[PDB]
């Protein structure tokens, strides 16, 4: 039956919390109100408050505790209520989460999950509309990844549960709700670490996640108005993210296009953008172009045009088509 | 003078009967509690008015205050607009009013019109002023604290004479900036008074899966400064607790950490829903002690409140958001490019480039 | 019997002519006593191999620990090891050692050979036991007070009838993570204890310029728990309201916030100048407060030290460093594609490729 | 005249708090300690502990309440021990810092520097040799810069204390007496993004910046010794980094090598890379190669095998000049 993101991560927690009882759900108003964007909704009532609760309004408190719990014997899906929220807590992030294993040659380990609401379209601001996974991506020791569809909401959320090693999930807000897909309600996982051809294409490839997908996807189908075929590859996971897709899709078309709604400079499409260069040089006949959020703090008023429109993808893609 | 500090029962000096209760005369003129009464109504009635501004969609987003007028009145009264320095954070906008902003830069902000003069930068509920020394409202909860510490110990060193107030909600006590930057205030013994708004909830989390001390004034005892309980729903109570920490914070003694007790009575905010985690059984009994009927009958029981008067406050005032909201709303929506200004003082060479890749969108 | 909260006066159980001065009659055999004085001894005996190990070379860094060996010591056998978990910081070996922890683990990680279980990943002074539950400490002061909380609050809904205990300075308590963790642990009522070895300095810093509380104990009112100010040179006091504060714990009573007095007798580190920025007035006042001759007097009073033992037990000590050492060495040099190794479970693409790099170097 | 880097940031500091009586230094340890890398040594004796003074142990603190004085009339120098420990003060760094001039449409400013010894080759292992730049270049409304001579040192940290706009100023502790350079007594200023030729040559492009300058000059030494000649340029200011000096060189080069001991993914080399890359395409007779600290914590252990090595920058050279 179709569902929407929110309903396909809600089963997913409750799917994982029904076979593993370690699995236990914490953050800011998770419990009683269900979440703000309700993606816990019903898990207390079901599960109980030592499995769902709501605690201090402390990102450091909820990472930190969430990293102990892990390390002693749960298995912790927290919540940051919004990624923008992730700061108070970088230290427990970076500093105890992503190095626990290395730094204790593998005595100790981190099998936690850190969700949290994502991206702008949705006129947040400076704090409700950021995208940081640059900062996760660069920090050693964290998976990470962002969904964009229902169905790899659950998929990949199962699978995060599942996987030992500590994993940062983003959630695009604005695609909670947006749309209603088919979500399987029988027991599957998707592998993380691979990315999802959306449409095949052989003209332009189009690296993208997340937030931006339905830009994208409308920017590919204007494209194939006019007779050209963009391949487009919602990478998913983050870190470590799909060489070989990549790559295999950039050698076929030799033109690329990466987008994203994160800041601009030391980006995670820069990333990707500069290891295309380093290793397809050969097999470039365009310079990799980004399209990304501006090098600004995410602005209220024009929330409409940080986001990347069609327009803006539209004429990157006809720069690279045209040189 | 001084009140005491730690307090099992929150300070008082309204009777229920409207009786002065302080063990020291009271010293405000008619003229000054009169004002504190027309700013609470003016408080309640600009958060009435943000109500509609949602339905209308004039604004995307309200944080609703009704039920800490006594308190942000108090505040703006306890200090000098203009000269001290206030770090708020999004339900202020009573306090916002009562310090003097103009209604039109604060619907400005709200409606994101070039009358904000934060420019549409943020969503609503973020409104800043640099002429009334309103450090600009930042979205992480607590983060104005550490900031508030500083500028203090900037008064400080420079003898100014200014005392930098910071507010926040009970929630914020349980981060950790919180507590870092109270400590080094405390250490540095800088004049800056934390006051804690606590209408014991945070979103829907209550006071009791919040923190574990009794009350936030028992939290003073970690950074050995005073900590008051005071019932802020009592506009007097909460005038004169705060006005003492500040002078206090002004003579070089130090911080204070004043914690004022009301309620939120609306939702969190217009993206919540109230009626999703709180007896109306408790609503209501808080809903009996709305601090604006409770002064109503201290000045009346002195001769300083009259129905006549009361309707007169109340058109002068719904006059004045009526013409605020004009001001605001023929301002005009702010120009795309403002996008990349004020990233820095000026453009570099990034930002030139991006703003002239936006334009051929345009 | 219970101790005071929140003391005017620190908590001392140990008399100037070594008396007891417990309302309670001492409950502890002669031969636990001696245990006591042994395992500080080797702590202090380590503290002052490592000394040995910075002049040689052997290892980096050192973080002296002498004069906190009494409140180490007192942890180390408050709590069950192997069964509780420890949350220590980098001034912890003392009670590293006292948990059982071997010679040849704490020396080959000061060392960085293949002696260390944390595979020389970090610089020396950070120890960490799968064994022992003594989660490897990470430099970020404080930051281990967070996870410490979590631990606690799993082994409250899993109901291991564990404790977790959780070990930081004096400055330690200024960081926003530390208030942040232990709020998180009080309002859940978690199993966990929070200790502070409060030497009156944070490198340079002194107590006055780190937090304007009278003292560390009082902080424990902004989290409504218990709060203890105690003797952390008196390893009996410390023993027994570390212990008391534990036993709350594992019944399910929260957490507690416990002061030990100490006093750091070398200089905050080897990378550090002690006699910089300490007047010896104070320097002096404290060294004639060394726990262990102390503990000492104390035992000599009741029949249970004499010089004889004290040479034996010295040279017991002295031997087992030599032996633990030799281990450490022999392990050998860790590899260097170690290097590449636990980032994750397994090697992603990109560690597989930069492990080839390095290779070929 | 001659002296270490320590001894010009000193003199630098010395010079601007005599200048300026707003000009306050605080952090930790940085009064009658003097710092633990003497850079603040004697400035306590000389201007009182109003104008230098030791803060508590929080970052958040001293960050947060750096960003308080300078919004009030203050130009504080914060100091954070090690650039290891700036996250947990990271909220008040990228939230109230970095965006208030912004969020408050200018009413507001931040002319604060927050100074912090960085970079690995001291046996650090884990929070003694991080170099999170990155972070902050990502971060929009934050100056960054990173020096690596005594001579840049004290012309740059005077041009932060002057400058408005916050400044996160970065230096290499490695570097900080591994040499003796001619540093004038007199007042001077150096301009906050402009890059530094440090060598002129037309076969090869070398980009580098900070902690990796030794190994990259010496590398520089040896090609051409082998008839090689290699241009380095030494960016100095990572944001705003000088665009110019980077695209004329390569241009001229035709090939280019990054290197930088910050870990690679979405590190600030990546963006250097990825722009060459998108607007240079044409100019590329190689792929960008970049040559930079590995996908892992920093380790004690292979401390040496991490930081690159002369070797490792030479196989690059090899690569670029070979294709
Ligand atoms: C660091 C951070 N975490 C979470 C949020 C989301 N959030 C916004 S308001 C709020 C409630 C805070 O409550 P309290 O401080 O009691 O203030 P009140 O709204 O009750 O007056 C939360 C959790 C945020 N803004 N910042
Ligand atoms: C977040 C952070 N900031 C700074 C440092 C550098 N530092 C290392 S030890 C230390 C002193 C801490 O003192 P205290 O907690 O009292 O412990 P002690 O060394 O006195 O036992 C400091 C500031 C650090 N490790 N982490
Ligand atoms: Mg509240
Ligand atoms: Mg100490």
């Amino acid at each position: 039956a179709l569902m929407t993101m929110v309903q396909a991560l809600n089963r997913a927690l409750d799917e994982e919390m029904a076979k593993d009882p370690r699995v236990v759900v914490l953050g800011e108003d998770v419990g009683k109100r269900g979440g703000v964007f309700l993606v816990t909704e019903g898990l207390l009532q079901k599960y109980g408050p030592d499995r769902v609760m709501d605690t201090p309004l402390s990102e450091a408190a909820i990472v930190g505790a969430a990293l102990g719990m892990a390390a002693h014997g749960l298995r912790p899906v927290a919540e940051i209520q919004f990624a923008d929220y992730i700061f108070p807590g970088f230290d427990q992030l970076v500093s105890q989460v992503a190095k626990l294993r290395y730094r204790s040659g593998g005595q100790f380990t981190a099998p936690l999950v850190v969700r949290m609401p994502s991206g702008g379209g949705v006129r947040g601001g400076h704090h409700h509309s950021q995208s940081p996974e640059a900062h996760f991506v660069h920090t050693a020791g964290l998976k990470v990844v962002a969904v964009s569809t229902p169905y790899d909401a659950k998929g990949l959320l199962k699978a995060a549960i599942r996987d030992e090693d500590p994993v940062v999930f983003l959630e695009p807000k604005r695609l909670y709700r947006s749309v209603k897909e088919e979500v399987p309600e029988e027991d599957y996982t998707l592998p993380i670490g691979k990315a999802a051809l959306r449409r095949e294409g052989k003209d332009l490839t189009l690296i993208c996640y997340g937030t931006v997908m339905p830009e994208v996807l409308q920017a590919a189908a204007e494209l194939a108005k006019a007779g050209v075929s963009a391949e487009v590859l919602d990478l998913r996971t983050l870190m470590p993210w799909d060489y070989e897709a990549v790559m295999n899709s950039v050698a076929k078309t030799g033109r690329v296009v990466l987008v994203s709604d994160a800041p601009r400079h030391a980006s995670f499409v820069s990333e990707v953008a500069a290891t295309i260069a380093e290793d397809l040089l050969d097999m470039l006949l365009a310079p990799p172009i980004r399209v990304t959020g501006f090098d600004t703090p995410y602005p209220y008023a024009q929330d409409k045009l940080y986001l990347p429109t069609v327009t803006r993808i539209l004429n990157a893609a006809k720069r690279a088509l045209d040189y | 003078h001084r009140f005491e500090t730690f307090t099992e029962e929150p300070i008082r000096l309204i009777g229920e009967e409207g009786e002065w209760l302080g063990d020291f005369p009271l010293d405000l003129e008619g003229e000054k509690l009169r004002r504190l009464y027309r700013d609470m109504l003016a408080a309640r009635m600009l958060d009435e008015r943000y109500t509609i501004l949602i339905r209308t969609g004039k604004t995307s987003f309200i944080a609703p205050a009704a039920g800490h007028e006594a308190a942000q009145v108090a505040i703006a009264h306890a200090i000098r607009p203009g000269f001290d320095w206030v770090f708020p954070y999004y339900r202020d906008h009573g306090l916002a009013l009562a310090l003097g902003i103009p209604l039109k830069e604060l619907l400005g902000q709200m409606l994101a019109t070039k009358a904000d003069p934060n420019k549409g930068r943020q969503m609503p509920e973020h409104p800043g002023s640099k002429a009334l020394n309103f450090f600009t409202v930042a979205s992480p909860i607590a983060s104005h604290v550490p900031p508030a510490a500083g500028a203090a110990i900037s008064m400080k060193l420079l003898r100014t004479g200014q005392v930098a107030v910071c507010t926040f909600g009970d929630g914020a006590t349980s981060e950790g900036d919180w507590y870092a930057g109270i400590n080094f205030a405390a250490v540095q013994g800088a004049p800056a008074v934390f006051i804690a708004e606590n209408n014991f909830y945070a979103i829907s989390v209550d006071y009791r899966h919040q923190t574990h001390s009794p009350t936030i004034a028992d939290k003073a005892h970690a950074f050995g400064i005073p900590g008051y309980l005071v019932d802020g729903m009592d506009v007097l109570a909460s005038y004169y607790v705060v006005k003492e920490a500040v002078e206090r914070a002004r003579r070089g003694e130090g911080p204070s950490l004043v914690e004022l007790r009301v309620y939120r009575y609306g939702p969190h905010s217009s993206a919540d829903d109230d009626s999703r985690y709180r007896p109306k059984e408790e609503v209501a009994f808080w809903r009996k002690k709305d601090p604006i009927p409770r002064f109503r009958r201290f000045l009346e029981a002195r001769g300083l409140w009259n129905e006549e008067w009361e309707e007169d406050v109340r058109e002068e005032i719904r006059a004045e958001l009526e013409r605020g909201l004009k001001e605001a709303e023929e301002a005009g929506p702010v120009p795309p490019e403002w996008m990349f200004e004020d990233v820095f003082a000026e453009k570099p060479w990034h930002l030139l480039r991006q703003e002239a890749l936006l334009k051929e969108e345009l």
